């Protein structure tokens, strides 16, 4: 569940806000046989970042052994805000 | 600084014209000099901002020029009420900011 | 403003060059190559806007 | 539009004058006018004493800063002007005005005359 929600305290004042249909993933979830492959590329070019999205469903193998499949990255963000970038980092379970 | 005659005189009807002037180190590239005039016992009211642009509610008759170091304003169609304070006012950016004249009343000679 | 309008600053110098469209908001004391100095201002160390 | 000056007919001559000037209806949402105070005495000609913008920045005249002061409502209501110290040279009237940068004082107030009492 939505376990220490508050990682995030002091805001000020939101401007831009948007609501989508959620990343494609399985019902629940275990340990061992691992499926989904999240792949991101980030790039910062101009003062423009940019985040390139790809998932793939299904994989069902041994541990180890990253395939030799190819497939391409679909643009999902384009985003101009300008600044220097260090710091991102997402949390994982 | 900033200079103008004190007092002013002629014939009823026309012929009139006033003008001010001023040293040109003390002023600052001579823009946004403003011609008001002072009744007595009411308010003032403008009539001319930076020099020769006529804002709304005054008369055609009032006109103002600048040659040179110089600004003027003339007024052509005189009336028995006419008598006026008018006053030059600009920016003076060594001394205190704005200057205000030197004073004037118009006098008529129609009595 | 009348007596000099205050309200908006302007920037001197940096450490370098900055690339195309981007905003250097961090603001700092700054010194001059090689003396120690930080925490104040004085010899070779002033606020760079 | 409506300007209304207010102040005292006789002080004393240790006293504090307190000028109150209120505006009615004006373009707030703008850069650079504001709320200008002139005086003047009879026998010789105006001088201005002092301006405030709308952001809180005042402006007097050149050595005079410790002897004038400017409460300023933020309320769209009235403008005080509180100077302390007066001298029997500054029994004078004095008028409440607009002021820009273009048109050096826009519109003017009635004003109200002061004198000393001693
Ligand atoms: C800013 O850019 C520099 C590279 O020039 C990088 O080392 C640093 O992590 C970035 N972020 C901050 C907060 O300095």
């Amino acid at each position: 569940m939505e376990s220490e929600f508050r990682v995030y305290s002091s805001a000020n004042n939101c401007t831009f806000e948007y609501v989508s249909q959620p990343f494609l993933m399985d019902l629940e979830g275990k340990q061992g046989n691992f499926k989904n492959l999240r792949e991101f590329v980030f790039k910062n070019i101009d003062g423009y970042f940019k985040i390139y999205s790809k998932h793939t469903p299904i994989i069902v193998r041994e541990p180890e052994d990253l395939p030799q499949g190819f497939s391409a990255l679909e643009p999902l963000v384009d985003l101009p805000i300008g600044i220097n970038i260090t710091r991102f980092q997402t949390l994982l379970a | 600084a900033l200079t103008q005659p004190a007092s002013v005189s002629g014939s009823p009807g026309q012929s009139i014209t006033v003008s001010c002037t001023g040293t040109s180190s003390d002023l600052g590239n001579f823009q946004y000099v403003s011609w008001y005039q002072h009744h007595p016992g009411k308010a003032p009211k403008l009539l001319i901002y930076e020099v020769s642009k006529r804002p709304s509610g005054v008369s055609n008759r009032f006109s103002g020029s600048k040659s040179g170091n110089t600004a003027s304003l003339t007024i052509s169609g005189l009336q028995a009420e006419d008598e006026a304070d008018y006053y030059c006012c600009s920016y003076t950016t060594t001394t205190i900011p704005v200057a205000f004249g030197g004073g004037t009343k118009l006098t008529v000679l129609g009595q | 403003k009348v007596s000099g309008n205050y309200n908006y600053l302007y920037r001197l110098f940096r450490k370098s060059n900055l690339k195309p469209f981007e905003r250097d908001i961090s603001t700092e004391i700054y010194q001059a190559g090689n003396k120690p100095c930080n925490g104040v201002a004085g010899f070779n160390c002033y606020f760079p806007l | 539009i409506t300007l209304k000056e207010s102040g005292p007919t006789l002080v004393k001559p240790t006293q504090t004058l307190t000028l109150t000037c209120a505006f009615s209806g004006f373009s707030l949402n703008t850069g650079g006018a504001g709320v200008g105070w002139i005086r003047q005495p009879p026998g010789k000609a105006l001088e201005w004493l002092a301006l405030i913008y709308w952001d809180g920045d005042k402006r007097y005249n050149p050595s005079l800063k410790s002897r004038l002061a400017i409460i300023m409502d933020t309320s769209k209501n009235r403008v005080v002007l509180t100077m302390t110290n007066m001298d029997p040279v500054d029994t004078a009237t004095y008028y409440c005005a607009h002021h820009k940068i273009e048109y050096i004082f826009d519109y003017w107030g009635q004003g109200t005359l002061v004198a000393v009492s001693s």
